[PDB]
């Protein structure tokens, strides 16, 4: 829901299928009450119960595909106004892409029996929770930074946080998935030396994620030190549902751009200065 | 040096058809330094093809071909007979694939 | 294989055979095994045994 | 800088005030868009000199069936996020005020319901409801030139 | 420093003469730029710096 | 300028009727073309003054137009929406409104959605004196009013002549041929 | 749209085949100047020619 | 950083101040042309000057520069596949570089094809000219440009032709050669790009040629004698023979 | 799997010919 | 195995580099004749025994890949080079050079490839006396062994 | 395949999503076939190894 | 990605979206074929292995 709310304002377009997405979320919630046996496939329940659990688990992906399609479609054929929030939403979508595939692959009975309670499951859980949920939380924080804090965000430090945080999740989850394909048991205090490379890569990714968190904290501090009023990019018209509205938005944007671009040297003067920049010559006339 | 044989004296600004490299960033007359230009889009079209499409469908296959060609699928040499030995298959889990 | 646990829920997880028998106490889990490849494979307790 | 000749705009929109065109020509839109805006202002009586601010996004003058010359202040809206809506009482663009109480007087917002019987056909520029999809389809379509379209075929016998 | 000196000399030459029209023209322009005693003095000073 | 004046002695003018023709020739509702000489320049340009050019006749958009006898040309470029005419069984004497917007969601009959989109074409009301399964035009570009002039084939040929349309059609064919080749090489 | 020099050679050969006055003389003279690699005179106005002059 | 002194820097600062003080946005105009014919502008107050379909007059599929690389890619593909030189894996990977870059020349040529002015119209007042082109994907893009922004180039296009006294057309009005013209700043799709060279092909038709030359010369035209053509013969995105 | 999952059926793979004396 | 195939290919390349001799040349000619007649131009589906058909089909696939496909590729490379030179000359895309040089290169490299893997293809014919193809291959191998004064298998 | 199979593409369009990506779809299909060739070849080789 | 990043920005072919309400009816079921195919493939592979 956070990602869906962030996307509509950035693109100034209607959502793809609001009713369909709401119904899909409700159906996914209803279906979640029937996947109890999925996480305990190796407990050895009755084969009928195992088959029913596996069939319910496989059918659960039906709502998620609808949500992904709705997000992708709403992202298209719109007036994109790139903000810091948009990049976080894209990162959240990208993270959710891999997690769904990992969960669907783990839904296979044979694959689960081959990887139950292992580093593959650990990676699936982390990428589904640490990646998607925390990324969406950060996106909503950036999407509503003004109302919560009262000041505009710090562009440079926010970009640094969005860069380091997004990379760290993949850096720490790729080696985990690789070890899961190698069958590394979950909740292990030590491993054979054969897992050292992937473990070290995962540790480095975790350290990068910590650095990204520090960067986000520095971004909050810089935003507090900035003390500059924020202005809604929609300017009160989040949807140009009318030609008059679009024209008024364009006129106001041009006026605000001219006012903002005041005191900046003109194009000709800037070009002349840039051309005459080099002033270090040896012998003159 | 005023007189330079082989170098025609510069008398005025030449048309943009004489430039040796098409720059990307442009100057909007309001004083802006625009990076997003049609030339920028055209230049960004090529590289994106290499990453999004090319490597994502050729890296794993190329690597497997090179490994099997040069490393013989990493097989141990001291075997008795291929008729009664386990076949060491080549790379099958795609490294370029997320899974 | 009649899998069972004497003290707590343990696991015999042979990655080479890709099998993971969850030995639980009291549960006489009769599981089939077919060694389709002659070889020596390693494994460990796939459950937190303590 | 593609400012058009106001007379032409005046020729394009009979009934538009010349100074308005001078104000329209100073807006900075391409001549087609300028002519469209001038026509829209002439038809709807929009005041093209009022600045778009946080209080009223636009101002308009109308004459009701009672004959009174009334003014309508088209105010700013929000994308279903009242927290994201910059609630202001000044003619500015920045969001500076942060009222701790959303409803200080404890009056909740009222979303009026328009009953089915007491409804009229859409008349606020209804001629563009599907314009976006129609234009997308048209830009996605290559049309056979009229020079190749057959003309004067046999009429339908039962028509 | 040598690269910077060469670039400054090339910029001065372009301000003095038109851009090369062919590969042979580029070779000739490069030779003419390299022939500059100003470029040599710049090479010495930039080497010290 | 001055030299250009000399070149004005031999320079010739050419009409701009190209690939479109005289619309007044084909659309009965379109008035015949006129040439209006602008009035003399006004001496004082006042803020409250209005334009004094002669006014063109006011031709309101018709809600519906009669079925032109095969000589109907599109008013505005409508949606394609289909490359195959529809064989609809019409009862005799029943006035049916053949849709012209191309966005009508109610099939061959007009859906009234035309009054909600920016286009010049309006639905055409027709009445068939003999009931039967008549081929109603779906290409929306048939010269015959309710009847498909088989101009769907002409539109398809023109689309195939276009570079982008050829690319799309060849890509679809290439995907089908790729599936076919996979099937052919399946047993190997 | 491909070869203007070849078009000219074709015109000369057509005149020779039709047995004009010059015919053999003109066809031989134009053939006497037949270089190994003819130039691509059809250089595009929009096409960049500076960096692409080598292949010409 | 201002502690050090340079007379070049001082002169540059003085020149910048002089330019900011004297050179203004409002500038007087002198190149003015009064036409020899009363002009009948269209329903949109426009008079057509040049109409062309360069796409219909272009060799698209089989181009000169692109064909060489487009064909040579298979040679490198075969060399990489068969390893004819018996090189190392890294050397083979390096040899694989060529096929991944061959699209650049063809893409550049196709993009260059879009810059040709397919249609040209002059609006009322003689100050803004509408140039319409079509990207090879069939993308019809139009833009209005200022009259002063045009500067002619030579028939050889190797040197900027004189803004006046240029003879780029035949006596009757047909263009004497495929002409190139430089525009200092063109607002394509709302984004301004600097120093763009457009081309008008000889295959185009110079309707009302005289004004076209005035557009070529860049002088402002006096739109005194203007008539209005009441004929909505143009449809919204009407199909054109150029496609 | 599916009707066409591996997309390639290696019918050329023949039964290993025994070569005992 | 894959290592065996790599070793065979490398040894064949080394032998082709070393020389082709005279008795070896005659044996190669005989083996090429046998492969062309009983394998390359003979449809493997015609053989009586299904096992014989399978072995002949394996040998035919090897010939199609190791000889036919390799020769086609070499000819295509030569044709691409020739066509590039010609297009450089005329500054336009010609049509004849592609097919003409492709056919010429296929004809040329067709024997050379058949010259390299002449023995290897023969190695795919040792089905055994239980098959008519096996008996014929045994007779041909006996003739070649008599010619070369060496005992093959 | 696409809008051709339906008799009122507009309706069809809305009936899916009320969004249009048709040109993207066509170019994507062409590029998809052109790329799908190679993974098919590699998978054929791997399947042959597995059968062996 | 390419189309959005080249002809959807404010400075490159923006679009005025007049979409009061969505009216999709079969979009979800139509797009669900892709998930259905993956589910069927997974189930078939599991049933074969199991
Ligand atoms: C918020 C967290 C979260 C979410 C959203 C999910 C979502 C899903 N999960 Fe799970 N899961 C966990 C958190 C989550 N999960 C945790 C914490 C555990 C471990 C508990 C423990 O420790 O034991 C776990 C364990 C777990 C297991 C067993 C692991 C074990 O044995 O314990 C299984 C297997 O059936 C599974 C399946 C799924 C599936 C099938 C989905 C589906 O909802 C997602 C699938 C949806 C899609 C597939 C749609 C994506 C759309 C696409 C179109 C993808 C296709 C794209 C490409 C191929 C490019 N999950
Ligand atoms: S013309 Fe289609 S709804 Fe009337
Ligand atoms: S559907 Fe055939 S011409 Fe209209
Ligand atoms: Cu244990
Ligand atoms: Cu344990
Ligand atoms: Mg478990």
């Amino acid at each position: 829901g956070f990602i869906n709310m962030i996307v509509p304002h950035n693109n100034t377009r209607r959502v793809a299928s609001k009713h369909h997405m709401i119904w899909a979320i409700y159906v996914m919630a209803y279906m979640g009450y029937l996947v109890w046996g999925h996480h305990m496939y190796l407990v050895g329940l009755d084969h009928r119960s195992r088959t029913m659990y596996s069939t319910i688990t496989i059918m659960i992906s039906m709502p998620a595909t609808i949500k992904v399609v709705n997000w992708t479609l709403s992202l298209v054929n719109g007036a994109l106004k790139i903000d810091l929030p948009f990049l976080f939403s894209m990162s959240f979508l990208l993270l959710f892409l891999v997690a769904g595939f990992t969960g669907m692959w783990l839904s296979h009975v044979s694959l689960n029996v081959s990887m139950h309670d292992t580093f593959y499951v650990v990676a699936h859980f982390h990428i589904m929770l640490s990646g998607a949920a925390m990324t969406g939380i950060f996106s909503g924080i950036y999407y509503y930074f003004n109302a919560l804090f009262g000041v505009k965000y710090s562009r440079m430090f926010g970009y640094m946080h969005l860069i380091y945080y997004s990379g760290g999740q993949w850096v720490a989850f790729v080696p985990l998935f690789y070890l899961g394909f190698s069958g590394m048991p979950r909740r292990i205090h030590d491993y054979p030396v054969v897992f050292m490379g992937w473990h070290s890569m995962s540790t480095t990714g975790h350290f990068i994620t910590l650095v990204g968190i520090i960067f986000f904290f520095l971004m909050m501090f810089d935003s507090h030190i900035e003390r500059r009023a924020s202005t809604s990019t929609t300017l009160g018209l989040p949807r140009w549902y009318k030609r008059i509205s679009y024209y008024i938005f364009k006129i106001r944007y041009l006026q605000h751009t001219k006012s903002k671009m005041n005191g900046i040297p003109g194009s000709t003067v800037r070009l002349m200065l840039i051309n005459r920049h080099f002033v270090e010559y040896e012998v003159y006339e | 040096p005023n007189n330079i044989k082989g170098l025609i004296p510069k008398t005025c600004r030449l048309p943009a058809t004489r430039n040796w490299y098409r720059r990307t960033s442009s100057f909007e007359r309001n004083g802006f330094f625009n990076i997003h230009t049609p030339v920028l889009n055209t230049k960004m079209i090529p590289w994106l093809l290499f990453i999004v499409l090319t490597w994502g469908w050729s890296s794993f296959q190329i690597g497997g071909y090179n490994y099997e060609r040069f490393d013989d699928n990493g097989e141990r040499r001291n075997t008795l007979y291929w008729k009664l030995s386990p076949v060491e298959f080549p790379q099958s889990k795609l490294w370029n694939r997320p899974s | 294989l009649i899998t069972n646990s004497y003290d707590i829920v343990h696991s015999w997880f042979i990655p080479g055979l890709g099998i993971k028998l969850d030995c639980v106490p009291g549960r006489s889990t009769h599981h089939t095994f077919f060694i389709d490849n002659v070889g020596f494979y390693y494994g460990q307790c796939a459950e937190i045994c303590g | 800088y593609c400012q058009m000749d106001p007379e032409e705009i005046m020729r394009r929109v009979p009934g538009i005030t010349r100074k308005e065109a001078e104000f329209i020509t100073k807006l900075g839109l391409s001549p087609q868009e300028q002519v469209d805006f001038a026509y829209i202002a002439y038809n709807i009586g929009l005041d093209i000199f009022y600045f778009t601010n946080q209080m009223f996004v636009a101002r308009q003058v109308v004459t009701n069936s009672k004959g009174e010359k009334v003014e309508v202040l088209w105010n700013a809206q929000c994308y279903e996020d009242i927290a994201q809506l910059n609630v202001g009482f000044a003619p500015v663009l920045e969001s500076v005020d942060y009222h701790w109480e959303i409803f200080l007087w404890a009056d909740p917002p009222i979303k009026p319901n328009n009953d089915f019987d007491l409804n009229v056909p859409c008349t606020w520029f209804e001629y563009e409801q599907e314009w976006w999809m129609e234009s997308c389809i048209q830009e996605d379509q290559f049309n056979l030139p009229e020079d190749e379209r057959p003309y004067n075929t046999p009429r339908n016998p039962h028509c | 420093e040598n690269i910077t000196a060469l670039v400054e000399n090339c910029k001065l030459l372009a301000t003095k003469y038109e851009k090369p029209q062919n590969l042979r023209q580029a070779a000739t322009f490069m030779k003419e730029v390299f022939k500059l005693e100003n470029y040599r003095k710049a090479v010495w000073n930039r080497s010290q710096y | 300028m001055s030299a250009i004046l000399k070149r004005a002695a031999k320079y010739k003018r050419v009409s701009s009727i190209l690939c479109e023709g005289e619309a007044h020739l084909r659309d009965p509702f379109t008035p015949p073309p006129v040439i209006l000489k602008p009035p003399a320049p006004r001496k004082d340009k006042k803020p409250d003054d209005i334009t004094d050019f002669p006014a063109q006749k006011l031709i309101p958009l018709p809600e519906s137009i009669p079925y032109q006898e095969g000589k109907y040309r599109p008013a505005s470029i409508p949606m394609v929406a289909g490359f195959f005419p529809y064989n609809c069984y019409l009862q005799q004497g029943k006035v049916y409104s053949w849709c012209s917007c191309g966005i009508s969601q109610s099939g061959p009959w007009c859906d009234g959605l035309c009054n909600s989109v920016v286009t010049r074409c309006r639905p055409v009301v027709f009445n068939v004196s003999q009931s039967g399964y008549y081929k109603i035009c779906n290409c929306k570009f048939s010269a015959n009013a309710p009847f498909c002039n088989n101009t769907h084939r002409k539109m398809v040929r023109y689309h195939h002549q276009t570079h982008r349309g050829f690319y799309e059609i060849w890509g679809a064919a290439l995907f089908v041929l790729g599936w076919v080749y996979m099937g052919f090489n399946y047993y190997t | 749209a491909y070869d203007p020099e070849l078009v000219r050679l074709e015109k000369l050969k057509a005149r020779v085949l039709l047995e004009e006055e010059g015919a053999l003389l003109e066809y031989a003279h134009f053939i006497s100047k037949r270089p190994y690699n003819k130039p691509y005179e059809k250089w595009g106005v929009s096409e960049e020619h500076v960096k692409q002059q080598i292949l010409g | 950083l201002n502690h050090v002194q340079n007379m070049l820097e001082e002169n540059l600062k003085y020149d910048a101040q002089k330019y900011n003080d004297e050179v203004a946005v409002i500038q007087k105009t002198s190149r003015i042309y009064k036409p020899t014919y009363t002009i009948e502008f269209n329903r949109e107050g426009e008079v057509l000057v040049y109409s062309a379909d360069p796409i219909k007059n272009s060799v698209v599929y089989f181009k000169y520069p692109y064909v060489l690389y487009e064909a040579a890619i298979p040679l490198f593909i075969w060399a990489w596949i068969y390893n004819p030189l018996e090189l190392s894996k890294n050397a083979v990977n390096s040899l694989l570089i060529y096929p991944n870059i061959a699209w650049i020349p063809r893409m550049w040529y196709w993009r260059s094809l879009q810059y040709k002015i397919q249609k040209m119209y002059l609006l009322r007042g003689g100050k803004v000219a509408k140039i319409e082109t079509q990207s090879l994907a069939g993308d019809r893009f139009t833009s209005w440009v200022e009259t002063y922004q045009f500067h002619p180039l030579t028939q050889d296009q190797k040197n900027f032709d004189n803004q006046d006294n240029a003879e780029f057309l035949e006596d009757e009005g047909q263009l004497k050669y495929e002409l190139g013209v430089q525009l200092d700043n063109l607002q394509e799709m709302g984004t301004t790009s600097q120093d763009i060279v457009i081309n008008f092909m000889k295959e185009g038709t110079v309707h009302h040629p005289e004004l076209f030359e005035a557009i070529v010369k860049g002088y402002n035209i006096d739109t005194s004698d203007y008539v209005i053509n009441t004929a909505n013969n143009l449809r919204a995105r009407e199909g054109n023979h150029n496609h | 799997m599916a009707l066409f999952f591996m997309a390639n059926t290696a019918i050329s793979v023949p039964s290993v010919l025994d070569t005992s004396p | 195995s894959c290592t065996t195939r790599r070793f065979i290919d490398e040894k064949e390349k080394l032998e082709y580099s070393r020389g082709y001799n005279q008795q070896e040349l005659e044996a190669s000619k005989l083996r090429k004749d046998f492969v062309k007649k009983y394998i390359v131009d003979f449809d493997t589906t015609l053989y009586k025994t299904q096992v014989e058909r399978d072995w002949a089909y394996i040998a035919k696939r090897e010939y199609r890949y190791e000889v036919q496909l390799k020769s086609i590729g070499y000819g295509g490379a030569l044709a691409n080079a020739v066509l590039l030179w010609r297009i450089y000359a005329n500054k336009k895309m010609v049509f004849w050079p592609i097919p003409i040089v492709g056919a010429l290169g296929y004809l040329y490299f067709q024997p050379v490839f058949f010259q390299k893997s002449n023995k290897r293809f023969f190695d795919m014919c040792n089905v055994g006396e239980e098959y008519y193809l096996g008996r014929e291959r045994n007779k041909i191998l006996r003739e070649c062994n008599k010619i070369l004064n060496v005992e093959d298998f | 395949m696409g809008s051709v199979w339906f008799r009122n593409r507009y309706w069809w369009y809305r009936s899916l999503y009320d969004d249009y990506v048709a040109r993207e779809a066509k170019l994507a299909f062409g590029i998809a076939a052109f790329i799908w060739l190679p993974h098919y070849y590699w998978g054929i080789h791997l399947n042959r190894a597995f059968e062996v | 990605i390419l189309k959005v990043a080249r002809f959807r920005v404010l400075k490159m072919r923006p679009k005025i979206s007049t979409s009061y309400r969505p009216h999709g009816k079969w979009g979800d079921f139509l797009a669900c074929i892709i998930p259905l195919i993956w589910c069927i493939n997974i189930l078939t592979n599991s049933n074969l292995i199991l």
